[PDB]
């Protein structure tokens, strides 16, 4: 398969302007998860960074 | 408890 999502278990990391915050039980569309911890992607229509160590990602 | 470092965003 192919992760590229991040569905957060918990509230956001985001501490950053360039980055993006979900919150608990939430879905959300990566675009770059090549990195080996903080992957680019977008919530909705929120572009922003995020932590995939906190999140993790949903095979559908 | 996951602990994420902005020490490695995507650079």
């Amino acid at each position: 398969g192919r992760v590229r999502w991040a569905r957060a278990l918990y509230d956001f990391e985001a501490l950053e302007e360039d980055e993006l915050g979900f919150r608990s039980g939430e879905v959300v569309e990566v675009l770059d998860s090549s990195n080996p911890s903080w992957w680019t992607g977008r919530l909705h229509n929120k572009l922003g960074l995020f932590p995939a160590n906190y999140v993790a990602p949903m095979m559908r | 408890a996951p602990s994420i470092d902005r020490s490695t965003k995507p650079a």
